[PDB]
């Protein structure tokens, strides 16, 4: 503050957006709620 | 030896004249040193003293990074004989 | 150098008053800043306080000159303030556009 | 799904429906009595409550032009066809999405 | 929010309080500490002190040729509810809340 | 170890550098340099570079 001089590194916040959903207003769906379509699930669940 | 840019803005008459900086204030200069009032009209780009800002001369002359880009200074081959045919194109362009 | 002002509008100490001594507003004497009377046992220097608007666009009351006439400064003149004091000192010419306007014409 | 999951669709007040919006609104203003309420409603067929709360309006300007303080019967039914006419040529029957 | 683009929040002197102050009143601040210091008019401006008064020239509407409907409608808007005003709040009924006019110019 | 972080701490402590571009060459062996935020400023050159 006094003189500018690079002493620390933050964690990034701009220069490359937000466009995230965290875990911690993640969906309240999970494989669970899946009723239907469970042949197809093993795919995805294998891909993903 | 450090120095600021001011455009002239105007003259006024006894010997001062009033400059804008390229900071937002204006600021109200006199004119002193080897460079007359005859050698400045408004429109014309002032070099400011540091500690009291002072009409010192000119020496920017309106320069601007734009003007380096429009100034060329590489040369082309180029001439006929280097032109293959078009000898009507080639005699229009040379009498215009 | 003085950095250049010009008078948005004048409003007068002399009559409006500005400092604390027995009034807050209006003075009598009305060449004083604060004084109705001569037995307050105060007098003050004020000619009139002019609000000017600088070219750095923060506005300022500003003080008298060593010279001015408050009949020579009032709104839509162009003065000369301190650059770090904001005081009057030395007034300026009228106008302003004739930088654009010398060009245009020929 | 999940905001917003019923749609619930507000029409015009009706024929019946026109006449409750007339009582709401002689009664917040100034009136001599008036009773024309029954001819008044078939005159101002399809017309939303703002509407009928500047017919009032319109009866309330009719009226201080005679130099009255209060609504006329006649009034009442001058407002009613002028705001009628208007009402039309402005007309909107539209529904939001 | 001073004239030094700033916005500033300050504890309040003795000589000036709230009450001696109200939204959007034009005030003096000390210019080294920032603290209000004197108190001042609300501000004036030279071309808003212009703006008021100039019906002058006055093209009336003996010298406007026709236009009716239109100069009917706005005196209803506007002149016969202004110089009746007094009935107007014994009735209860609204004044219209401004007007728009509007067309090719 | 005592004179190199007496060395960087040192390097803090001088009050900022800035960067520009020189525009120009002058006559007087000055040059006129473009700041990059600010104006240009024209100014002598350095005492070890020319």
């Amino acid at each position: 503050r006094h003189s500018n001089a690079l002493v620390d590194i933050l964690p990034p916040d701009s220069d490359s957006s937000i466009s995230v959903m965290g875990e911690n207003e993640k969906p309240d769906v999970t494989y669970a709620d899946v009723g239907g379509l469970d042949m197809q699930k093993q795919e995805i669940r294998e891909a993903v | 030896n450090p120095l600021s840019i001011g455009t002239l803005e105007e003259i006024i008459d006894d010997d001062h004249a009033i400059v804008t900086s390229p900071t937002m204030p204006d600021y109200y200069v006199s004119i002193l040193s080897f460079v007359d009032k005859e050698l400045l009209e408004p429109g014309c780009s002032v070099l400011l003293h540091h500690k009291t800002m002072s009409i010192v001369g000119v020496l920017q002359d309106d320069a601007d990074p734009m003007v380096s880009v429009m100034k060329m200074d590489k040369s082309p081959t180029e001439s006929y004989s280097d032109i293959g045919g078009l000898e009507s194109q080639i005699q229009e362009i040379k009498e215009s | 150098p003085l950095q250049v002002a010009r008078c948005t509008k004048i409003i007068k100490g002399n009559g409006e008053s500005d400092e604390t001594t027995t009034d807050n507003n209006n003075s009598g004497n009305s060449n004083s800043n604060s004084n109705q009377q001569s037995t307050d046992a105060d007098e003050d220097d004020e000619d009139a306080k002019y609000v000017i608007n600088l070219k750095q666009i923060a506005k300022f009351v500003v003080g008298l000159g060593e010279r001015v006439s408050p009949t020579d400064i009032e709104e839509g003149m162009r003065v000369g303030v301190d650059r770090s004091k904001y005081n009057i000192e030395l007034p300026l010419p009228p106008r302003i556009d004739p930088s654009v306007t010398m060009m245009t014409v020929e | 799904p999940g905001r917003l999951d019923r749609k619930v669709e507000i029409p015009l007040p009706n024929e019946a429906g026109r006449l409750e919006i007339f009582k709401i609104h002689t009664a917040k203003v100034k009136k001599t009595g008036e009773f024309d309420f029954e001819a008044a409603v078939k005159m101002s067929d399809g017309f939303n409550g703002a509407d009928i709360r500047n017919c009032a309006t319109e009866a309330g300007f009719f009226a201080i032009r005679d130099d009255r303080d209060h609504i006329n019967p006649d009034d009442l039914m001058k407002a009613v066809r002028k705001v009628a006419e208007v009402k039309k040529l402005e007309g909107t029957i539209e529904y939001q999405k | 929010k001073t004239s030094s683009r700033q916005t500033v929040f300050l504890p309040m002197v003795g000589l000036v309080d709230p009450d001696k102050l109200k939204p959007n009143d034009l005030v003096g601040v000390n210019k080294d500490s920032y603290l209000i210091l004197d108190t001042l008019p609300s501000e004036f401006d030279s071309r808003v002190k212009a703006m008021e008064v100039d019906e002058k020239p006055t093209e009336t509407y003996s010298d406007v040729g026709g236009l009716d409907k239109q100069i009917e409608e706005l005196v209803e808007a506007i002149v016969l509810p202004m110089k009746r005003a007094d009935k107007f709040k014994d009735m209860g009924i609204r004044a219209p809340k401004g007007a728009l006019m509007y067309g090719p110019p | 170890k005592v004179r190199f972080i007496k060395d960087e701490l040192r390097l803090l402590q001088e009050p900022g550098s800035y960067v520009g571009e020189v525009i120009k060459i002058v006559s007087d062996k000055k040059v006129l340099v473009k700041v990059q935020p600010e104006g240009k400023y024209i100014v002598d050159v350095a005492k070890d570079i020319n």
